[PDB]
């Protein structure tokens, strides 16, 4: 057990040694568009199917 | 002239808690004064010992109780001063807690009043910044946890008020709020404290709901809305609709498309009177004031 | 004689041996104390005054006398045992820079910056062991911050070729001060420094300041914004800072580490805004563990699994708390998640099967699957921020907030107990791209302040 406060010392920037090709993309343009097989999704779809079947 | 030592302060508070809470609806001013005096006499001595902690804690509890007792009653009282004293006691409590901690010491009821603290400025983010800093054992306490739940559930991205910066992706979970309020797991004082937001919660719930309805949608029945906003009875929904200029059709339903207000705060009217929830009243009636106020560990 | 030699050096403004750091200049200090030791504390001060070539300034003299005191009393064996001397001196030093036309300011500023780094480190160290030293929490760093804040106040803009020394160090001071503020439990006080920054700066554009200082500044500002749940505002800053860091060709370890530090906050912030990160570019600054972690979270959000997000936040609770990331995520992620969950349902249900209206019961079941057991449900042993907030039963509410947030285009009918959507084949018509919507609803300030 311990009663110490929570804070991150490491977060503080290290020392400055200093004394425009900045066009780099780091974000996925279209996560949303991309479709891939997944267990959860299929589970959902399964449930949808069940519901549909149950009410006819 | 002179200043009462801690022990007789504690004794006085004991008297109050043991004998005088029964007389509360009417004897509020008196008690308010006494409690304030007790609080002051401590700071005049520059005394932050366990007695001070205890006394302020119990005082905070009392204020929480009084809020409910008063709101329910037709007796005259100032809300702002009650809240004010509440706030003061809370801040002094916080600082004491901090001091004790930095000195390698512990307060047994800190979690509870950390929670209460969390409930006082429900939309103020600094209270979230703060609470994340406290030790695991405090952060993971049932009370702080529930407090946090409430804070999340209450957040709205649409909350409009002068000097308030709206933030993204807020839940606005009125449903869960009312569900939590009805839980047997919710400590009563907390509920009392939370009741202060019923009107705004309800307003934004109603507006949000309205925004989703199609033009020419039929008005919503009273029963539904009463359930949605856990109104006590028809009178409340009537009064509520009246206040916010929501047209009432057939005395059975409210046409929500008529709800046209920038904010929950009306510019040319004084705020709708505070209210309460029946369940919490009923719960109150099944316990003792003394029990509620003394419901903590010893210092 | 050492004393007079020093006093000469100082008088003339060389300041080669005017330092607290005993790595360098330790020997001189060792020598001075003894010459100094015989001398009374009171006697020495006049001594300083009586010395020739001494500027006619009370502060400068006070500072010199202070330093002498330090040299005389300092205990090398312990920085703590001689903290008073150190801090008093530092104080004196700093308030020798208040007056803009003070003696030797230009040759004094560089001394102040070097000593500052030393005194901050010391203060920090001391505070960390406050319990053991029986000192107040953040007692020293606080004092430092006060001093530096006074200094910050003293700064004002009023040939046009060369900037005054104070002006050159202004940005450096800002970042130092703010870092201290975050180091102390209360970082709100930053706001005062931020808003007063521009007014104090001579320089036309922000670009004119050193790049590293820029990046740190943006980092801090972003963190500050995030502390206030102003997500977008924080995001822009983070992203700007990391880009600036990237384009910096030099690859020192410090660089990469700082990069990581930024990434820590940027990754989360983006996710709230519905922005995802291509890992390749970030591979150099992040361990595989990190990537994998953030990845599992990404999956959770993407495929609309609330319980997942909850359990994830839970596993990483403490660390997250350490950065003030727990609450904001806890609050702000669920809607993006809900969006995806519903979007998935809608696409299959309407676009694929041409069903225009979905009954609440359906969404109820789906929500059950996504949310998992609630504290009220069997097998629960506790009420928590992971089983308290989200419930399957509140279908309408989630629909409502989704709609109001502008992440879903639909109409609900409480009496019918079904939601209605636009009969279409294109899903993006009914569930627009999240980031654009969110940002639309919550725009950011100017990207570059100047």
């Amino acid at each position: 057990e311990i009663n110490k406060k929570s804070l991150e010392e490491d977060d503080e920037f290290e020392d400055f040694p200093i004394d425009a090709v900045t066009q780099t993309n780091i974000w996925e343009e279209n996560w949303d568009d991309v479709e891939v097989d997944d267990d959860f999704t299929n589970e959902l779809k399964a449930e949808l199917d069940r519901y549909k079947r149950e009410n006819q | 002239s002179d200043v009462r030592p801690p022990h007789i302060l504690v004794k006085t508070l004991d008297y109050i808690v043991d004998n005088l809470l029964t007389t509360l609806p009417e004897s509020e001013g008196f008690l308010w004064d006494r409690m304030r005096s007790i609080r002051q006499d401590f700071t005049y001595q520059n005394y932050s010992g366990p007695e001070a902690v205890d006394c302020n804690e119990r005082i905070v509890r009392i204020h929480l109780l009084i809020l409910h007792i008063m709101v329910k009653s037709n007796v005259e009282f100032s809300l702002q001063q009650e809240l004010e004293q509440l706030h003061k006691s809370l801040i002094t409590l916080s600082e004491i807690y901090d001091d004790v901690r930095s000195s390698g010491g512990t307060c047994p009821n800190e979690a509870e009043f950390r929670a209460y603290a969390l409930l006082s400025k429900i939309r103020d983010p600094q209270y979230d910044e703060n609470i994340q800093r406290l030790p695991k054992h405090i952060f993971q306490d049932k009370l702080v946890q529930m407090a946090l739940c409430f804070r999340r559930v209450i957040s709205n991205s649409a909350y409009t008020e002068r000097g308030f910066v709206k933030t993204e992706n807020c839940l606005n979970f009125y449903a869960r709020f009312f569900q939590l309020m009805q839980s047997p797991s919710l400590p009563l004082l907390m509920g009392f404290f939370l009741q202060m937001h019923l009107t705004d919660i309800r307003f934004y719930a109603l507006r949000a709901l309205s925004h989703t309805l199609n033009k020419k949608h039929k008005p919503i029945p009273f029963i539904y809305l009463e359930n949605m906003l856990l109104f006590n009875n028809r009178q409340e929904i009537i009064e509520f609709c009246n206040y916010y200029s929501i047209e009432i059709i057939n005395g059975d339903a409210a046409d929500l498309k008529t709800l046209q207000h920038y904010s929950h705060k009306l510019s040319e009217t004084q705020p709708l009177k505070k209210t309460y929830l029946t369940c919490l009243e009923r719960r109150l009636q099944k316990t003792t004031y003394k029990g509620l106020i003394n419901g903590g560990e010893d210092n | 004689d050492m004393a007079n030699q020093l006093l000469d050096e100082l008088a003339h403004g060389n300041f080669s041996h005017l330092t607290l750091n005993l790595s360098q200049n330790g020997r001189e200090i060792a020598i001075l104390q003894k010459q100094l030791t015989g001398f009374d504390d009171k006697q020495l001060e006049t001594f300083v005054e009586q010395h020739p070539a001494m500027p006619n300034d009370t502060r400068f003299k006070i500072m010199c006398t202070s330093f002498l005191n330090y040299a005389r009393d300092v205990d090398p064996w312990s920085a703590w045992s001689s903290s008073d001397l150190i801090f008093e001196f530092y104080q004196c030093l700093i308030n020798c820079l208040i007056n803009d036309n003070a003696p030797h300011i230009e040759m004094l500023i560089p001394v102040a910056t070097r000593e500052t780094e030393f005194i901050i480190n010391l203060a920090g160290k001391l505070d960390s062991f406050h319990l053991q030293l029986h000192t107040r929490s953040h007692q020293f760093l606080s004092h430092i911050s006060s001093i530096l804040s006074r200094l910050f106040n003293s700064i004002k803009p009023p040939s046009s070729t060369n900037i005054p020394g104070k002006q050159r160090i202004l940005l450096y001071l800002v970042n130092k001060l703010n870092n201290i503020y975050f180091r102390i439990e209360s970082p709100q006080l930053c706001s005062n420094i931020f808003k007063n920054f521009q007014p104090k700066s001579m320089l036309a554009h922000f670009n004119e300041y050193q790049l590293d200082q820029q990046i740190e500044y943006r980092y801090l500002l972003g963190r500050y914004y995030l502390l206030n749940s102003q997500v977008h505002n924080a995001f822009v800053q983070f992203n700007e800072a990391f880009q600036s860091l990237l384009n910096l060709p030099l690859t020192n370890q410090a660089i990469t580490r700082n990069g990581t530090r930024i990434l820590n906050y940027m990754i989360p912030t983006g996710l709230i805004l519905g922005k995802m990160v291509k890992w390749g570019p970030l591979r150099p600054f992040l361990s595989q563990e990190t990537i994998d972690n953030w990845s599992v979270l990404y999956k959770h959000v993407r495929y609309g699994n609330i319980q997942g997000v909850s359990l994830w936040l839970r596993q990483n609770e403490r660390h997250l708390c350490a950065r003030q990331l727990l609450i904001v995520l806890l609050e702000k992620l669920p809607m993006v998640t809900y969006r995806n969950l519903i979007k998935t349902v809608i696409k299959s249900w309407t676009t694929e099967w041409g069903q225009n209206k979905l009954p609440y019961s359906l969404i109820e079941r789906v929500l059950q699957l996504s949310i998992g057991p609630t504290f009220e449900d069997p097998g629960a042993q506790e009420i928590t921020i992971y089983n308290g907030i989200h419930s399957p039963k509140n279908v309408e509410n989630v629909l409502v907030t989704l709609i109001n947030l502008g992440l879903l285009r639909a109409n609900c009918f409480p009496q019918l107990q079904l939601c209605v959507v636009k009969k279409t084949t294109m899903i993006q018509e009914i569930v627009p791209p999240v980031n654009e919507r969110i940002t639309k609803m919550f725009p950011a300030h100017s990207h570059v302040l100047w």
